[PDB]
């Protein structure tokens, strides 16, 4: 009892993506990589974490999240199945690509009124 | 619990404990060692003679002493091993196969150190800077849990488990 | 009369206890003697101890701190005037001789731990409808969950389906 | 039809009591009872009530 | 008061504190290298026993652009006075026993915080 | 022994918002078994039954 | 089960749990700070309680009022107990109960620098 498990109706499972797409474009991006960078510099930063490795450094927490939210919903760079955690207590962002995330749709709503319109 | 991607090695796990009790002495358990080593031993094997660089590595603010403190007594425990090979000698004669002159434990410990503990960083032939500020990290989150500033990761939450479906399994 | 000593611990610490007695000028709108108090707060110590050890050295200053602290000189002026016999004065612990604000909040603090020490009393509907078999009084307290029956002076336990 | 009526009541009136120790609980006026310490006896308040 | 790591200067490692017996005096010498230097804080080690830390500086101004965290309007900020203002308890592990909130201003370029 | 604890950051569930003690947002059932019960308090009566 | 008159009264069965309740210093210090002060009667701190009772060193270990008051506990026995636990090899000077700051003066009289770490752990 408790062990055996069943998914939900509309649960759904990650089949499993690649992370480059995603490396190349938080490199275009003003991303100092984590190679070359000062340390002093981390404090008053976010660290990106993709598929749990720590890569580049970035200083603008609430623009990226909202362009890597925007560029998911248009499904042209990034798939539906990654998905972008935002730690707002500690300035860290993990992403993660590998399949086994278990998730499931969910309305979007901006403000107080959904997108899912009579149209 | 480190995994490259689907890679012939099995997962790594590393451990970076602390010692309850001086008091407050760090230690890890890196593969193929059985006994423990202290995190700033491994810190000068990667290639990093300087204190200030380890400090930096681990610790990203010092206007916060209280934090400090808390570093100071792993930091002075090891205080005997300064150049890279007395480091490497170090970790390489807890190896199962302690190779039976220097060469060989030197070489042992290099390997050791570059392709079992965490892979998914790099296993290339200079990754260990992001090795580096990897375990820098994973002791910077350690000493938050210590210090309370950041509660624990729970064991049963979801967010931190992955399905294998029939594709990895096979 | 405090007795003279020829004793030079016994002398110095006289002349200190005078010192500190003669802080805040209190001795002359008071009118009383500095010396002859020290004198017996002295013989006082010496009496109580009789010997000039640690023990002795370590109860000449607290008086000195305590008499000279500025912090609470009513101490000081009760001492000067006769409020609290020399002999008192020498046998009175750190805690009789703190000031009034300063002993107000150690007895606040001493009630509020008692208080907190305490545990709190199980809850629970008393009346007086219940006959508790064990003392034959009527007091106690019933609770529903079948209702269990807890007897106020006795102390009856017992349950009602 | 009436019964409900008191049930709701009382249940508004739980509602409030126990957003009223909410309230004093942050505005730090519960005082910790004897032998617990300050959520313990936040948490014994609202199960009782 | 507190104390702080001060590395060397030219091999750049911890500094261990010695007490001068010659001058009399506080002085941090070097394991490696045999640099010195004449202190000033006059203090080695303080420990906190109740260890009384201001979660204040532990609160950052980022937490205000939170999606799930509650908002109130009636308790204004100091500096800006803008209106709209986050609570939230201490979020801290080792809470002794204390609810109280931390208010934090929800504005741009302000990233005030209080407590009442 | 205890009420629902947060499973997530400081939170029962993703509806509640955070620091939410109150009663329906940590397991108080207000519904009955007559008039239904909502989402929330159905998961938590499940939560119990386990 | 309480025997004397302390069953009825609850004044005086908290002396009596008290008693019975283990403390240790770390129950009634707040903060404890190492100075290498090298005269004592320099003082580099401001306290005017040594030049009265009077090593390059000494700890300042002050001292909690609410808990000392709780459990009911006076400067003079702490300081016998200090310095017979460790023999007569150092001198804690403490301080009268008339000030606000418990402050306390423990100082060693006779490698050296973690010896006062140890003892105080
Ligand atoms: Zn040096
Ligand atoms: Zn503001």
């Amino acid at each position: 009892v408790g062990l055996v498990k069943n998914l939900a109706l509309m649960a759904y499972i990650s089949v499993g993506s690649q992370p480059s797409p995603i490396l190349e474009f938080l490199e275009e991006w003003s991303m100092e990589n984590l190679e070359e960078i000062s340390p002093a510099a981390i404090a008053d930063a976010t660290k990106i974490f993709v598929n749990g490795c720590w890569v580049g450094i970035h200083k603008d927490p609430e623009q990226l999240m909202n362009t890597l939210r925007k560029l998911r919903r248009q499904m042209d760079i990034i798939v539906s199945e990654v998905s972008m955690i935002r730690d707002i207590r500690e300035r860290e962002i993990r992403i993660y690509t590998d399949a086994g995330r278990i998730c499931r749709p969910l309305l979007i709503v901006e403000k107080q009124k959904l997108l899912l319109k009579k149209r | 619990r480190s995994c490259l991607e689907n890679s012939s090695r099995p997962t790594s796990t590393i451990w970076v404990s602390m010692l309850a009790r001086i008091g407050q002495r760090i230690v890890a358990t890196l593969p193929y060692i059985k006994q423990e080593v202290p995190i700033i031993i491994v810190f000068r094997a990667l290639g990093f003679v300087s204190d200030r660089d380890i400090l930096e590595h681990i610790i990203y603010d010092f206007e916060d002493p209280e934090m400090m403190e808390m570093v100071k007594p792993s930091l002075d425990e090891a205080f005997v091993i300064q150049e890279q090979n007395v480091a490497l000698n170090f970790i390489g004669s807890r190896g199962a196969k302690p190779g039976v002159t220097k060469e060989k434990r030197i070489k042992y410990a290099k390997e050791v150190l570059q392709k079992e503990m965490l892979p998914h960083v790099g296993v290339s032939d200079f990754c260990e800077t992001k090795k580096a500020y990897f375990l820098g990290y994973m002791v910077h989150r350690l000493l938050l849990a210590a210090l309370g500033r950041r509660e624990l990761d729970d064991r049963d939450h979801y967010g931190n488990k992955r399905l294998d479906l029939a594709g990895p399994l096979l | 009369r405090a007795p003279s000593t020829s004793d030079s611990v016994r002398l110095k610490c006289r002349e200190m206890l005078a010192a500190a007695l003669r802080t805040g000028d209190d001795y002359i709108a008071i009118g009383a003697d500095e010396e002859e108090l020290g004198s017996q707060i002295e013989e006082a110590i010496y009496q109580e101890i009789r010997n000039t050890d640690m023990k002795y050295k370590n109860r000449v200053r607290s008086r000195i701190s305590n008499l000279k602290d500025a912090k609470n000189p009513n101490l000081r002026k009760n001492v000067l005037c006769g409020n609290i016999p020399p002999d008192l004065f020498a046998r009175m612990t750190a805690e009789e001789m703190a000031s009034d604000e300063l002993k107000e909040m150690r007895k606040n603090l001493t009630k509020e731990a008692i208080r907190e020490h305490q545990m709190a009393k199980t809850g629970g509907t008393q009346t007086d409808l219940f006959t508790c078999g064990k003392c034959k009084k009527k007091n106690c307290t019933y609770t529903q969950v079948t209702t269990f029956v807890v007897c106020n002076e006795c102390g009856n336990r017992w349950k009602f389906c | 039809s009436k019964t409900y009526q008191d049930i709701q009541n009382t249940i508004k009136k739980a509602k409030q009591d126990v957003i009223e120790v909410i309230e004093k609980a942050h505005n730090n006026e519960l005082e910790p009872t004897p032998g617990n310490t300050l959520r313990q006896t936040f948490e014994n308040q609202v199960n009782r009530i | 008061g507190f104390v702080g790591i001060r590395f060397c200067q030219e091999c750049n490692n911890m500094l261990y504190p010695k007490e001068d017996k010659e001058n009399r005096i506080l002085l941090y010498a070097c394991r490696n290298c045999d640099y010195q230097q004449e202190a000033d804080n006059s203090c080695i080690y303080v420990n906190k026993i109740t260890h009384e830390v201001d979660e204040l500086t532990q609160i950052i101004a980022d937490v205000s652009q939170d999606p799930t965290l509650p908002r109130t309007e009636d308790h204004p900020c100091q500096k800006c006075g803008h209106k709209e203002a986050v609570f939230f308890q201490s979020h801290s592990a080792r809470a002794e026993d204390a609810m109280r909130l931390y208010y934090v201003c929800t504005a741009p370029h302000c990233g005030h915080r209080w407590t009442e | 022994g205890k009420r629902i604890p947060f499973g997530f950051k400081h939170r029962t569930l993703p509806h509640f918002i955070k620091d939410d003690y109150g009663p329906e947002s940590r397991g108080f059932v207000e519904n009955s078994y007559l008039a239904g019960l909502t989402p929330t308090e159905f998961f938590f009566h499940a939560m119990g039954g386990r | 089960f309480l025997l004397g008159q302390s069953a009825r009264d609850a004044e005086r069965a908290k002396d009596i749990l008290c008693r019975l309740e283990h403390t240790t210093l770390r129950k009634v210090t707040a903060n404890t700070a190492i100075y290498y002060d090298p005269n004592p009667q320099s003082t580099v701190v401001a306290e005017d309680q040594e030049w009265v009772n009077v090593s390059p060193w000494l700890l300042r270990v002050e001292l909690d009022r609410k808990h000392m008051t709780d459990r009911k506990l006076t400067m003079e026995q702490i300081a016998e107990k200090i310095n017979a636990g460790f023999g007569d090899d150092l001198n804690c000077i403490f301080n009268d109960d008339n000030a606000e700051k418990l402050v306390l003066r423990i100082r060693i009289m006779n490698d050296d620098d973690v010896f006062l770490r140890c003892i105080e752990s």
